[PDB]
RNA sequence: ACCUUAAGAUAUCAGAGGAAAGUCCUACUGAUCAAACAUGCGCUUCCAAUAGUAGAAGGACGUUAAGCAUUUAUCAUUGAACUGUUCAUUGAAGUCAUUGAUGCAAACUCCUUGGUCACACACACAUACGGCGCGGAAGGCGUG
């Protein structure tokens, strides 16, 4: 009776993943200059 | 107070019939043209048997094999078979001694008691039952260490048993043909 | 020095793997030495040496292939292959080990399964591996385990609590050990219903109202109508509870009681004589039962403990073939048999005739080419004379259907063809060493045609008498098959054989061998020849 | 694999050609590969009895 | 045996008074805010057949079901034939699944939930519809 009362639920279910992966996780890169502005 | 308990019965009294060690068989209906060896002859080759008897004029013998197994497999293989003619019914019986003992017993209607056959005294570790022999060994467990000699003693099986028993098949059957025996 | 190097350079591990080597079917030396590799490397993590861990994982399996019948290593390789931190090849192992006790093994099952509801997460592959298992397993005598593990899965995941009733209504009528238990769950979760709708879970609504006349959508008063239903209710479970204990306690009683060993040991044990006793009753009773899946079980779990005597392959091929009518697999059961028995004589003859049956005569030339090939091509020598009496009654058959007769009458050339007959007087020529001489002289008489007896005698009896070989010689059976071959020869009338035989064949034999060829000789006389029988005993003087 | 080679003693005696492999197969022994020819001398009474 | 501490504050602006410049305070006074508690709005939405064997909302980690349609099951080295293809060998990893996965759709079975309230079995309505029975649930707004 130790332990017998905290059952852990069953291991959860595999989903396969809808976002990106940890190493494909960015921001926007190529982020293009402001001086192309000032002029027009 | 636990729902669970150990079951419990009652004895069934040790008749011949509830007897676990029982091994002999009794074999009625015969008709009196078949002796001793023609019967042995019969119900040799579902195991080894310590005595083969015939009362005279009783209709009726018995058969006490060694193993409980062999006495079982007779009594399932050999019912019903016509030995002289006459079907055979086979059932569990008693021995001799045994036999007279019930008799006076019953004349005198005083005990009815019976006793139980004697045991193997397990642990036995050689024997291999419903096993046939007839006439070094590594002691392996394939083989058949020990068995009981053809009436008695105990003789260890070599592996020229096979060759034997061959050899004395064509033998009695070379002979048996002209007639020296009916077995 | 590295720990592998260090090992493989110990003096020990040279002296274990040579005993191993040298005593391959032992067993003790195989797990001495398991013992050692494994504790030679003091921590087992993941960072141990590679080399080392590839060698415990190639010692395992090779005890795994030289013993099929050990649950335990199974168990315990997969565990450690469990440890080292990759599951895919345990999942190997473990259906390894099952395809090893063709999928009928209670430990392995039970272990399988407790070690798979951790690992797959996910809940239509668990319960199919739970479908599959109590399929092959479920109906063994000591299945209480496996059936907790099912109902406590079910009761954990499912939601809907049909399937907890659906499978609770099998376990109640199969004849477990535990039986008790199963019907304390069912008495209990029966007593706690609450409403009479919830009764649709234990039968059908048509077999309700008509059977146990219960309506579930009885309005008005429920409480007694329910009470009514639980007393009705209560009543079949106890039929069912009687049923099943009688089957349960005269198991028990008759067969279970006297069982002690349910494990493979070794190929160096010993099983006792009741044990083998009560395992042949129990599996009659079995058979006798008709249930398939129980037989084939229960076959299966007496393997386990006498493996090894070939007695329980025997009555297993022939329940197949006379019961089941399945030919193909009795060759399977006796083939797989050839592998455990030590004997492997009664297994062989019963394969040869099988597969005579079967109408496979391929894989019956191949089993001859193989046997003649394990002895060196010279089987003729064999110590044991059941093999080569086999053997030769097969080839000869293959060899009659393959040559055309070389003599009269379609009369095949059964053991005078020059394959064969080599052999046989090769085996002749030790004429003490073995011991199959009177059965093959014998066999070799019966021809019964005139040339073909002109081709025995003079080749095989004509030679002997000119060799002069003395045991051949004082044996009475030879003269009695020499005799009795010129006797029964169908081409020569009844005067020209007895003429023959008085005056040719007696005279031949020396007068010190009286006292040894007399008893046949005479045995003879008075069977065939009563009026020669004068002649016989004025000439033996 | 490295210093480990596998040797079937039943296929070693019945004088075939395949008694010894470095593939793991069923009825394979490990064994040293320093120490073989002692393997070999091991069986040695034993073969020759089978010769004999 | 190890441990003994972040510091501040508790609606807000404006006006009158008391202890040049802040500084504090006022069971002081206005206005705003926030909280509690009462209390209302012709406020807004929702509250299940019995005149019947139903239905609504939400589930199923339920069955049919191997449903109907698609699609997946290693890499390197060496030898051999071959016009890329096939067979074998060594090494390296390797979630289970293929009765799976994914796409589509339907039937069925079952669980939880609710005023299963009262008066009615009724000819209404253009300003379109007495919102003119008692409660309950949830919000919106107003007053004290």
């Amino acid at each position: 009776d130790v332990s017998r009362l905290f059952k852990p639920r069953p291991p959860l279910s595999y989903k396969r993943p809808t976002d990106y992966p940890y190493a494909k996780r960015q921001t926007n890169p190529n982020i293009t200059g402001v001086a192309n502005l000032l002029s027009t | 107070m636990s729902q669970f308990i150990y079951p419990v019965q009652q004895q069934p009294s040790l008749n011949h019939f509830t007897d676990p060690n029982n091994t002999t068989v009794f074999i009625g209906g015969l008709s009196s043209l078949v002796t001793e060896d023609e019967l042995r002859a019969y119900f040799q080759p579902f195991g080894t048997i310590v005595y083969v008897k015939i009362p005279v004029g009783k209709c009726c013998g018995f058969v006490q094999y060694v193993d409980r197994l062999s006495a079982e497999a007779a009594i399932a293989g050999m019912q019903g078979f016509p030995i002289a003619n006459s079907r055979v019914r086979l059932s569990w019986g008693r021995s001799a001694k045994q036999t007279a003992l019930l008799q006076q017993a019953m004349l005198s209607n005083s005990l009815q008691v019976q006793q139980q056959q004697p045991g193997l005294q397990q642990p036995n570790y050689g024997y291999i039952p419903s096993s046939t022999c007839e006439a070094s060994s590594t002691m392996l467990p394939g083989c058949q260490i020990l068995n009981y000699s053809n009436p008695q003693q105990v003789i260890m099986q070599g592996s020229e048993a096979v060759v034997n028993s061959t050899n004395a098949m064509l033998n009695r059957l070379e002979q048996g043909s002209n007639g020296f025996m009916f077995a | 020095m590295d720990k592998y190097t260090a090992l493989i350079h110990d003096e020990n591990f040279s002296t274990l793997t040579l005993n191993v080597s040298r005593y391959p079917k032992s067993l003790a030396y195989w797990e001495k030495l398991l013992n050692y590799i494994v504790k030679a490397s003091a921590p087992i993590c993941k960072s141990t040496e590679p080399q080392l861990l590839k060698l415990i994982r190639c010692t395992y399996s090779s005890m795994l292939n030289e013993f099929p019948y050990l649950e335990n290593y199974y168990i315990d390789f997969a565990l450690l292959e469990y440890k080292l931190g990759n599951v895919s090849m345990s999942h190997k192992i473990f259906q390894r080990g099952l395809q090893a006790f063709n999928q009928r093994s209670l430990l392995l099952w039970t272990s399988y399964l407790k070690f798979c509801n951790n690992v797959i997460s996910h809940q239509k592959q668990l319960f199919k591996k739970y479908e599959t298992a109590e399929e092959y397993v479920g109906l063994h005598f000591f299945s209480g385990e496996f059936w907790d593990l099912y109902l406590e899965q079910i009761s954990s995941r499912c939601t809907s609590s049909k399937k907890y009733w659906n499978v609770l209504r099998k376990i109640l009528e199969i004849p477990l050990h535990s039986f008790s238990k199963f019907y304390a769950l069912w008495l209990q979760r029966i007593d706690d219903i609450m409403d009479l709708k919830q009764l649709s879970q234990l039968t059908s609504k048509d077999e309700l109202l008509k059977k146990l006349k219960i309506d579930i959508n009885y309005s008005g008063r429920k409480g007694p109508y329910l009470q009514d239903a639980k007393k009705k209710l209560k009543k079949i479970t106890k039929e069912m509870y009687m049923v099943v204990q009688y089957q349960v306690l005269e198991i028990y009683s008759i067969f279970e009681s006297k069982i002690y060993i349910n494990y493979y040991t070794s190929p160096e044990t010993l099983v006792s004589s009741d044990e083998i006793e009560t395992w042949i009753k129990y599996l009659d009773y079995t058979i006798t039962l008709q249930t398939d899946s129980l037989t084939h079980l229960n076959f299966q779990r007496a393997l386990l403990p006498l493996a090894h005597y070939d007695l329980v392959w025997i009555k297993y091929s022939k329940w197949l073939i006379n019961s089941k009518n399945d030919l193909l697999g009795a060759k399977n059961v006796l083939l797989m048999g050839l592998k455990f028995s030590l004997k492997k004589t009664e297994i062989i003859k019963l394969l040869y005739s099988v597969i005579c049956k079967l109408n496979e005569y391929v894989l019956l030339r191949n089993l001859l080419e193989k046997i003649e090939s394990s002895y060196s091509d010279n089987v003729e020598n064999v110590d044991d004379f059941e093999i080569f009496w086999d053997y030769l009654q097969f080839k000869t058959f293959c060899q009659n259907s393959l040559y055309s007769s070389r003599y009269s009458d379609s009369q095949s050339n059964g053991l005078l063809n020059k394959e064969l007959f080599d052999k046989v007087w090769k085996r002749l020529s030790c004429k003490e060493k073995k011991s199959g001489q009177e059965i093959l002289l014998n066999n070799l008489v019966q021809f019964y045609s005139k040339d073909t007896v002109e081709f025995v005698e003079k080749n095989i009896f004509q030679k002997i008498i000119e060799f002069g070989w003395e045991y051949y010689l004082q044996n009475g059976m030879f003269w009695n098959c020499y005799c009795r071959l010129i006797y029964f020869d169908t081409s020569r009338s009844y005067l020209d054989k007895r003429q023959y035989i008085v005056r040719k064949i007696w005279p031949q034999i020396d007068k010190k061998f009286a006292q040894s060829v007399l008893p046949s000789l005479t045995e003879f006389c008075e069977s065939y020849f009563p009026e020669e029988m004068d002649t016989l005993e004025e000439m033996f003087t | 694999m490295r210093d480990i080679v596998f040797v079937s003693p039943q296929l070693y005696l019945s004088s075939q050609e395949g008694w010894k492999s470095d593939s793991a197969k069923s009825g394979f022994i490990p064994i040293l590969k320093n120490d073989l020819q002692r393997f070999q001398d091991s069986l040695k009474h034993i073969v020759d009895a089978r010769n004999s």
